């Protein structure tokens, strides 16, 4: 019942050891003893709780150390335990799985041809976000996909759901890295917990990213708000944004227009 | 892929010959059979290797014998543990054994004597040549032997000092010479060999591989040159190879080639790296496809044969891959219809038209899946790469043999195949032919459809809207834009392709059971809301009052608790 006395008018010189050893061993073994010491100068309030496991415990200890002497003094020991219209929402936890992560970042794309390839499939899914990763497995008919911003990934499962990859309608949700699900396969053949681990955060506050956002390849830039200021290399490190994203994007995809008409890029 | 398995079967199925005493013919053809699929699996490592050629040498299959030992080479570069044995063996032979034996011999003299511990291979043949009376075949092994940085070299020039009592200094000069500049490198290679000779432990570690000390020995040999080199680059290679790793293969060949031998032991090291090394590299495998095409120019027919049968081996193992077959059938353009500016224009005109002939014979062959093994183009199709042999013959039929009612008719008979309606180069060739002619009818109706019954990747997507709106602005007029707009597709050629971009599935014109609300704030987890029915909060204040307001209708009042996921992961990837 955790059944806690509320011990008041200690004497400086007692202990919490003393306060267990004239709580614990007579009448009980009490759980915990604690006498409130000050938060600052350390020297006792003269106050203190102890809690037993059992209520007549407690009681048969209430009884019996009322007014009883304790290095000097008598210690009081009253029981410590046994309207407003507005609190605040408490609530439970969803025990942090691949749905329930809110910084879980990595597609899983499922339902492929087994036709397709790594670059292929890199095309589909660059242009809604900057891409760390997009490692698929040898003939699982399934992929894996991940971007560096949160909002990407949610504007890539929005955008490209059901839509068909070498005639096959895809089927996109979440779902773990390769680490976390080797991890999940061999404890769920040994089937102890499968228990997850929250995908790392950005440290924010951050000021010089804008999310979603793309540049493909001496910087004296003003930094204003309007712009962008830094951002991450496509594979893999962070670059200082250029002024001239425009001319290289324009002219890379001038390059892939060019050469993948005749046939040296099928992606 | 069990390599343990496959050492502990070959383990446990020689244990049951040798312990069960007999011939056992089924578990000595086992042991064969499980030596077999080892070796076509794995590189067979010199040292398990030998235990397999004194089983079958203890069991007296000769020509078997022989044959073993060759793979044995193949798969160790080092292997002069396989060598003295192959040496060692072949010497008890039939007449051809006085050639055999030092053929072996200088075999391995041309692959193992510029190691530092190839003092027993010389001595072993030192040995055969002593057995002869050939006492000129044992002096000139002994000048050889003298010429090159080995351990026991002062050992070697005293012997040969004592035992030549006949011969021993008919040139003092021409020997020692040769022997102290032996001994010079040797002084040199000893600080390498040391650092090498401290580091290889087996521990589990990087001090086993000596990989550090062997890209130092590698790097100190690579730049002082003096013409060993090649070989001795060879035998640094052979014994860090040995210690898979595909840029020290990188490294050699690009020593190699900066050395200029002649190509065909580059070729020799390309085939060996080829074979022995791990599939999906995919990096030095086409170094060695433009290394044919560059190297094409000196030499034709043999690197024609080279490339095909190459080529061949990559869509083995790449069927996915598609450069490999446009590259091959550019290398079938150039070098089996080939026609300079200088000839006559029929033959031109002719062989172009035989060109065009047997690729729409290939394709057309290969649709209604007929095949014809004779003709080479017909085996290389594949369903992937079959789209690159239409763009070829599109773009050979439109841009040589210049006919556009040929063109159309070919576009509009293969865009309805089902293995090519979805390929990138075939429709982004359609883009360039629509273009060509400047009609914005079918390109029009060409990116109306580019989301919903044309798919295509996003990026190049992206790229026809991004490239097509810059080609209307600046190739077409406000009577054709205005006269271009219709209403029920709301489409308009400005700012359709600036809307479309990113999203692919782009319809351009009972909402409380979509699954766009269900999953509103957070995507993926659908759960039911609840709501009012008939909420009064787009009523202004200003006429509720007008008329007094009803109770409230409720939908979905039992579901705050009950949310509920589409678990795809789980169930389509862990528990398969």
């Amino acid at each position: 019942n955790n059944c806690s006395i509320f011990v008041g008018d200690l004497a400086p010189n007692v202990t919490e050891s003393q306060l267990f050893e004239l709580f614990i061993n007579r009448y009980a073994s009490t759980s915990h003893a604690k006498i409130v010491h000050d938060q600052v100068t350390g020297m006792s309030k003269g106050y203190g709780f102890v809690k037993f496991t059992n209520s007549d415990e407690q009681q048969l200890a209430l009884s019996e150390m009322q007014g009883v002497f304790l290095n000097g003094r008598a210690i009081k020991v009253g029981p410590t335990s046994g309207m407003s219209q507005f609190i605040y929402p408490v609530q439970q936890q969803p025990s942090l799985n691949h749905f329930t992560d809110p910084n879980n970042t990595t597609v899983f794309i499922g339902g492929l041809s087994s036709l397709v390839t790594e670059d292929e499939l890199r095309a589909y899914f660059q242009p809604f976000g900057t891409i760390v990763y997009v490692k698929i497995p040898v003939g699982k008919c399934c992929g894996f996909v991940q971007y560096v911003d949160r909002l990407s990934a949610e504007a890539a499962i929005a955008g490209m759901q059901g839509f068909p990859i070498a005639n096959s309608r895809v089927r996109l949700s979440w779902g773990r890295s390769a680490k976390q699900t080797a991890l999940l396969q061999q404890a769920m053949l040994s089937n102890s917990l499968q228990v997850q681990q929250q995908q790392p955060g950005l440290q924010q506050p951050n000021y010089g990213y804008i999310p979603s956002s793309t540049c493909e390849a001496n910087v004296s830039s003003t930094m204003l708000p309007g712009c962008q200021i830094l951002n991450y290399s496509n594979p893999q490190q962070v670059i200082m944004q250029g002024s001239e994203a425009v001319v290289n994007s324009t002219n890379a995809m001038l390059n892939r227009l060019e050469q993948g008409s005749n046939g040296f890029m099928f992606a | 892929a069990l390599r343990g398995l496959d050492t502990q079967f070959l383990q446990d199925n020689t244990a049951l010959v040798q312990a069960y005493r007999g011939l056992d013919w089924s578990d000595i053809s086992s042991l064969t059979q499980m030596v077999d699929v080892i070796e076509q699996t794995v590189v067979k490592y010199g040292n398990p290797n030998d235990s397999i050629k004194l089983a079958l040498e203890t069991i007296l299959w000769q020509i078997l014998r022989k044959y073993p030992l060759l793979f044995g080479f193949w798969k160790r570069f080092a292997t002069i543990e396989y060598q003295l044995f192959g040496l060692k063996k072949s010497i008890a032979v039939l007449a051809t054994s006085v050639k055999w034996f030092p053929t072996s011999l200088e075999l391995w003299c041309d692959y193992l004597n510029v190691l530092c511990v190839n003092n027993p291979n010389e001595t072993d043949f030192i040995r055969n040549n002593f057995e002869i009376a050939k006492d000129l075949i044992g002096k000139q092994f002994l000048s050889h032997p003298f010429w090159d940085k080995f351990i026991e070299f002062e050992v070697g020039q005293k012997n040969w000092h004592n035992v030549q009592r006949i011969y021993e200094y008919i040139i003092e000069v021409p020997l020692h010479q040769y022997a102290r500049f032996f001994t010079s490198y040797k002084k040199f290679l000893n600080e390498k060999n040391l650092k090498t000779t401290r580091n290889i432990d087996i521990v589990l570690r990087k001090t086993q591989t000596t990989v550090n000390e062997i890209w130092q020995f590698e790097s100190k040999i690579k730049q002082p040159f003096f013409n060993l080199g090649q070989v001795l680059n060879d035998d640094l290679e052979n014994w860090s190879r040995y210690l898979y790793h595909e840029n020290t293969w990188m490294m050699y060949i690009k020593w190699l080639t900066k050395k200029n031998i002649s190509d065909e032991v580059v070729v020799d090291i390309y085939q060996k790296a080829n074979t022995f090394l791990p599939l999906d590299f995919k990096t030095l495998r086409y170094d060695f496809l433009r290394f044919l095409k560059r190297k094409y120019r000196s030499n034709n027919t043999l690197f024609n044969n080279i490339f095909n049968e190459t080529v061949s081996r990559y869509l083995k193992i790449w069927p996915n891959d598609i450069l490999l077959m446009t590259e091959y059938l550019c290398m079938l353009k150039r070098h089996s219809f080939k026609n300079s500016l200088d000839q006559s224009p029929k033959e031109i005109l002719e062989k172009q038209t035989s060109f065009t002939k047997i690729l729409e014979t290939s394709i057309t062959n290969y649709i209604n899946n007929q095949i014809d093994a004779k003709v080479h183009l017909q085996t290389l199709i594949n369903d992937k790469n079959l789209s690159i042999v239409v763009v070829e013959l599109i773009k050979t039929t439109w841009l040589v043999l210049k006919n556009n009612m040929q063109t159309r008719k070919y576009f509009n008979l293969y865009q309805k195949n089902i293995l090519i309606k979805n390929s990138v180069p075939f429709w982004l060739t359609y883009y360039k032919f629509e273009k060509s002619n400047v009609n914005f009818t079918k390109l029009n109706k060409f990116i109306r459809e580019l989301g919903v019954e044309i798919y295509l990747p996003t990026t190049v997507m992206n790229d026809i809207l991004t490239d097509y709106k810059t080609f209307y602005l600046t190739h077409s007029n406000i009577v054709t834009y205005e006269s271009s707009i219709i209403d029920s597709n709301t489409f308009d050629p400005i700012l359709y392709p600036e809307l479309k971009m990113s999203n692919p599935k782009y319809d351009p014109v009972d909402w409380h059971k979509k699954t766009e609300w269900k999953e509103a704030g957070h995507i993926g987890i659908t759960t039911e809301r609840p709501q009012i029915s008939n909420s009064i909060i787009e009523c202004n204040s200003g006429t509720l009052i007008q008329k007094p307001i009803s109770l409230p209708n409720f939908r979905n009042l039992e579901k705050i608790n009950q949310v509920k996921i589409n678990d795809l992961y789980t169930e389509e990837f862990l528990k398969e």
